[PDB]
């Protein structure tokens, strides 16, 4: 009936975010693309209705009702492009849509300098609890979940200082361990070779 | 334009569930959807006049109402675990487009006791020194955890204004024991500013995490603090040295 890509798609920023959508009736007329950021609800962005392309800013959607497809091409992707992105097509005269199943579009940032490092934090309120924060790496790294029970490592996350035109990934660990340490969480979702490590002060 | 009737509900197994979505917008279809991770968007009910209700994809726990034009009535006669769901409502009409304009959502956990929801401790952690003098920028992290259920919304404020350049929450709050089907979670954020404007002593850095939990119209028999909807925030103030 109607069948999407299935994701998670990561696509590194400045390059093409694309989904697909394949439908079974030859004879269905609307088609319509859906934003979702996490935890939100979905936005029209773009609908289309013959074939060829339809823009709108960066978003081009195209159908092809011959080999009955339809996809979003998202240029020059952002990532602040991540979202869940579905398509949509009717199918009855009263208005009816089936949704595609959605799927995940995650745009990682470019990062031109890494400067990977991982460094400790203390609570304003107690210096007794603490976190760690891995942070400044390139996008091919891979923050690992925790295996540890007691351990906990969140995903990574991307941040952008828009006054500095500088956008930075990061992941947090922490522990109610005595013995814990912060090369005891990132090292095993790994750090690269040049990593600074600064002993904690 | 579309509105429901709760952004976040907390329910025990076997309690009715009413969720209202109405539209003041004339509109002749509404339908309701739920949506969950690896399933997307399913359709449970649809509606194409007041009177009218068809059995969507998946109807099987749910029954619906529309004796209203401009209310799509989504009952749950007996909730189950496995009705923890977004759940989306939507409405359109035969106009120039047919597109379906959704409602903003309504987050429901399911849960088999309430004596597991918990309200979140947060903390807010100053940025490592030796981060300021790599690389001149002052990480802070804002850290909830132990809370019950996943139903936060968290917020940084410089000087009393919301701020958003320079910060990021995890999209998914984690599991403290992932394979617990009624574990609590934690949640982190983080705030970055240039290591000049953390140095400020009279700069204020709050984060306020925003927790829905139980109602005043619902009875608690425990020792501690009954787990209402709340505000709880960490803050830390900027520092010389």
């Amino acid at each position: 009936e109607v069948e999407q890509n299935s994701g998670p798609l990561s696509v590194p920023e400045g390059a093409i975010a694309s989904l697909n959508c394949t439908y079974s009736d030859r004879g269905s007329q609307s088609f319509f693309w859906y934003r979702q950021y996490s935890g939100k609800s979905p936005e029209l962005i773009m609908s289309i209705y013959s074939n060829g392309d339809k823009e709108d800013g960066r978003f081009t959607a195209q159908l092809n009702k011959a080999s009955q497809y339809v996809s979003l091409l998202i240029r020059d992707a952002q990532p602040s492009d991540s979202a869940t992105y579905l398509c949509a097509v009717t199918t009855d005269s009263w208005g009816k849509l089936q949704f595609g199943a959605g799927t995940q579009v995650v745009v990682t940032p470019d990062i031109q300098n890494p400067d990977p490092a991982v460094y400790q934090l203390r609570d304003s309120k107690s210096s007794d609890k603490s976190v760690c924060l891995f942070t400044d790496f390139d996008s091919q790294t891979n923050v690992s979940q925790s295996k540890d029970s007691d351990v906990y490592i969140t995903d990574k996350c991307v941040l952008d200082m828009r006054s500095m035109d500088f956008k930075s990934n990061s992941a947090v660990a922490w522990s109610n361990k005595s013995d814990f340490a912060c090369a005891n969480a990132f090292n095993n979702s790994i750090i690269p070779e040049d990593t600074f490590f600064p002993s904690p002060e | 334009k579309v509105t429901q009737s709760s952004r976040y509900l907390v329910k025990r197994t076997g309690e009715k569930v009413f969720l209202e979505c109405v539209q003041d917008m004339d509109h002749e279809n509404m339908f309701w959807y739920r949506q969950d991770p690896g399933l997307g968007l399913r359709l449970i009910y649809f509606s194409y006049d007041v009177k009218m209700k068809e059995k969507g994809d998946i109807p099987e726990g749910y029954s619906v109402s529309r004796e209203k034009k401009e209310r799509f009535s989504l009952i749950l006669a007996s909730a189950s675990t496995d009705q923890t769901s977004m759940y989306l409502c939507a409405s359109s009409f035969l106009g120039t487009g047919v597109e379906q304009y959704f409602g903003p959502g309504t987050r429901l956990t399911v849960v088999e006791d309430l004596n597991k929801v918990f309200p979140p401790e947060v903390a807010l952690f100053e940025p490592s020194e030796a981060e300021i003098s790599h690389t001149q920028k002052a990480t802070l992290v804002c850290l909830a955890t132990g809370f019950y259920p996943d139903h936060v919304e968290l917020s940084w404020w410089v000087n009393g204004k919301e701020v958003h350049s320079g910060v990021c929450t995890d999209p998914q709050p984690l599991k403290e024991q992932p394979a617990l089907n009624d574990s609590r979670y934690a949640l982190s954020s983080r705030l970055r500013v240039s290591a000049t404007f953390w140095q400020d002593p009279r700069n204020h850095f709050r984060c306020q995490v925003q927790f829905y939990g139980l109602s005043e119209a619902d009875e608690w028999t425990q020792a501690r603090a009954k787990p209402v909807t709340q505000i709880v925030s960490a803050e830390a103030w900027g520092r010389a040295d």
